């Protein structure tokens, strides 16, 4: 968390816990490849939008070597793949339209 | 002839090639560019 | 693997028995498995 810009303090974190879909895949992979891990959520940005040649979000944390393996809902395309190295996809998405049935 | 059931073992296609070659990054980038641009949508509408 | 060719541009599936020897590019089409079975013939109006 980040306090008010007028006066800050030591970095404090409230230990919540995350559960869902990708987390179980992480657990299975860790059980197979026998490696440890420790999650931590991100604050600046949501998924990554290039501004002035910089980055933010999960990708921004990956590029600055702060993190090592982004996970969640990162979709692959041309621009992102030039900076990081994605793995084999495990789900199929795209672009779709949502309307209410008249 | 009719088709029934639901999809299982959902694994896509791919372009195979040997382990050591200099074309890998460029080929993957070209395929991704063709997907994002919209060329494959035109290709599917004509042949499949 | 015998050096006869260099690309397998073709409908090649992706699994774990092959991916240990050759390197696959990003998929250009997703799919799965599905049964195909013959269908019967409908009825009619018989004697009006």
């Amino acid at each position: 968390i980040i306090s008010e810009n007028k006066t800050d303090e030591e970095p404090g974190y409230i230990k919540k816990c995350c559960k869902g879909f990708c987390i179980d895949i992480l657990k299975k992979i860790s059980k197979s490849v026998k490696f440890t891990y420790d999650l931590y959520l991100v604050t600046n940005g949501k998924h990554g939008k290039k501004i002035n040649g910089t980055w933010n979000g999960m990708i921004g944390e990956v590029v600055m070597k702060r993190a090592y393996m982004a996970v969640g809902s990162l979709t692959i395309n041309e621009e992102r793949s030039e900076v990081v190295d994605f793995s084999v996809p495990f789900i199929e998405t795209g672009i779709s339209v949502m309307v209410s049935r008249s | 002839l009719v088709t029934t059931g639901e999809l299982f073992f959902r694994s896509g296609f791919g372009i195979g090639m040997r382990k050591d070659s200099p074309w890998k990054q460029q080929v993957s980038l070209s395929i991704l560019k063709s997907h994002e641009n919209g060329f494959m949508e035109d290709l599917d509408k004509t042949w499949v | 693997l015998s050096g006869q060719a260099d690309m397998i541009v073709a409908p090649l599936t992706i699994n774990n028995e092959r991916a240990q020897y050759i390197e696959f590019s990003k998929p250009f089409k997703y799919q799965g498995l599905t049964i195909l079975v013959k269908k019967e013939i409908p009825r009619s109006t018989l004697d009006s």
